[PDB]
């Protein structure tokens, strides 16, 4: 009968002289810290009871309270971050560590859950982490020669902990720790449990977060044709991050982007760029703006896939942050692309939904508008085409769009409509 | 040029 307990009776039976009286009472503490409508974790802090928890951790005669107490740990350190923050100075990260070689499973399941929520809570705690040497116990505990033998959930945990410890920026993971933890990640990759794919994924998108030399880490292990086919998958939590993941690499060098595209990512863009998601939409319009970002064959891939029909559309009718990278992704296209390539552009009818975006209250995409008109404009000078592309402008009416451009508060705003309109239309 | 987490026990 450990059920709604109060504080003061829990305290008053871990501080007993009696094991059994502290495993009751701790087990009513974990049942009171996993209710749903406000766990008082601030009211057993003031108690004193995290140091009493630890303690009981290290309780090898008596796995019952080092289960309750596992489970009580994590779910305070599940809270806020002073909440984290007193969980670990209560000395349960070596705890947690040692408790990870126990032989109950569910121990060793609730101290990887502990130490997940405790790297999870940000850059300092994660590293502070791995300085107490989790991340060898936690990769023997996957040291198996098929991971179906293992527990679902067991796996489950074992990789978000794992994706934890790959979290966060400024400071990154530690090279070392990404090296070390890589292999297991790839062969996460591969399982078919969803949720594990997903978190890998997370992990992976997290990992390619940074400088282009994370993301040439993480390309070396050849994970790019399977994330491109975790791309293609009908499950969203596994395409989501997939979508973050292969745009995280295409920001990279141009190698990568390549590695990428040989991969067969451009197949899959023709339903992403046409998503219910609106957050799939955007991610994959980024990604193809960071991939007109790139070399001329890699546009030219771009548009031998026939992407360049669905930028279009997704510059006529999208989310205005999709419309944003869109813009992006046409400016990029038309600054990198040759004459051919933006007469082909052109000729797929980018300039009204351009005209259209340009009564947009955002001057950043107004400006990038601009700069892309611009270099259609110079393509069309290469071409002596002036004169037609002109009257394209005007005949969708664009002209009196940039005319009141003309007029406008930021600078190269009106710089650029007065330049256009003095050089192209007089 | 190119441009660029706690889970509770119920």
């Amino acid at each position: 009968g450990t059920v709604n307990w109060s504080v003061e009776d829990i305290v008053k039976g871990i501080n007993s002289n009696n094991l059994e009286s502290q495993l009751q009472a701790t087990q009513a503490a974990r049942k009171l810290l996993s209710r749903e409508k406000q766990p008082p974790i601030d009211n057993i802090i003031r108690a004193g009871l995290i140091p009493k928890f630890v303690s009981f951790l290290g309780k090898t005669d008596c796995s019952p309270i080092q289960f309750e107490s596992a489970w009580a740990l994590t779910n305070i350190a599940s809270g806020t971050s002073e909440q984290t923050k007193a969980v670990v100075d209560g000395g349960a990260i070596p705890a947690f560590i040692s408790l990870l070689a126990s032989p109950h499973a569910h121990i060793s399941e609730q101290a990887v859950w502990a130490l997940g929520n405790i790297a999870g809570d940000g850059s300092a705690f994660r590293d502070l982490v791995i300085k107490h040497g989790a991340i060898d116990p936690l990769l023997a505990l996957l040291a198996v020669p098929d991971l179906s033998t293992l527990a679902c959930g067991y796996l489950r945990n074992l990789t978000w902990t794992l994706s934890n410890l790959c979290r966060n920026k400024n400071p990154a993971p530690p090279l070392d720790a990404v090296e070390q933890i890589l292999p297991t990640l790839v062969r996460l990759l591969h399982h078919n449990d969803p949720e594990v794919l997903a978190d890998s994924c997370w992990a992976i998108s997290y990992l390619t977060d940074g400088p282009n030399e994370r993301i040439e880490m993480v390309v070396k292990k050849g994970v790019v044709p399977q994330l491109v086919k975790l791309l293609g998958a009908t499950e969203l939590p596994i395409v989501t991050p997939a979508l973050r993941a292969i745009g995280n690499i295409v920001t990279g060098t141009d190698e990568q982007t390549q590695k990428v595209i040989d991969a067969g990512a451009l197949a899959v863009f023709p339903s992403l760029l046409t998503n219910p998601k609106t957050n799939i939409q955007k991610e994959a319009t980024w990604t193809m703006s960071n991939i007109t970002a790139g070399r001329q064959d890699q546009i030219q891939q771009v548009v031998n896939h026939g992407l360049v029909p669905f930028l279009v559309g997704v510059l006529s009718k999208a989310d205005f942050k999709t419309q944003k990278e869109a813009a992006w992704a046409i400016t990029n296209y038309t600054s990198g692309g040759t004459v051919e390539q933006i007469v082909y552009l052109v000729h797929c009818g980018i300039i009204e939904p351009l005209m259209n975006l340009l009564s947009a209250k955002d001057t950043k995409i107004i400006q990038v508008i601009l700069d892309a008109i611009s270099n259609i404009f110079q393509a069309a000078e290469k071409l002596g085409e002036t004169e037609k592309l002109s009257i394209m402008i005007e005949e969708c009416g664009g002209l009196d769009k940039i005319e009141a451009l003309q007029r406008h508060e930021n600078e190269s705003v009106y710089k650029a409509s007065l330049n256009l309109i003095e050089k192209y239309f007089s | 040029g190119r441009r660029k987490a706690k889970r509770k026990k119920l």
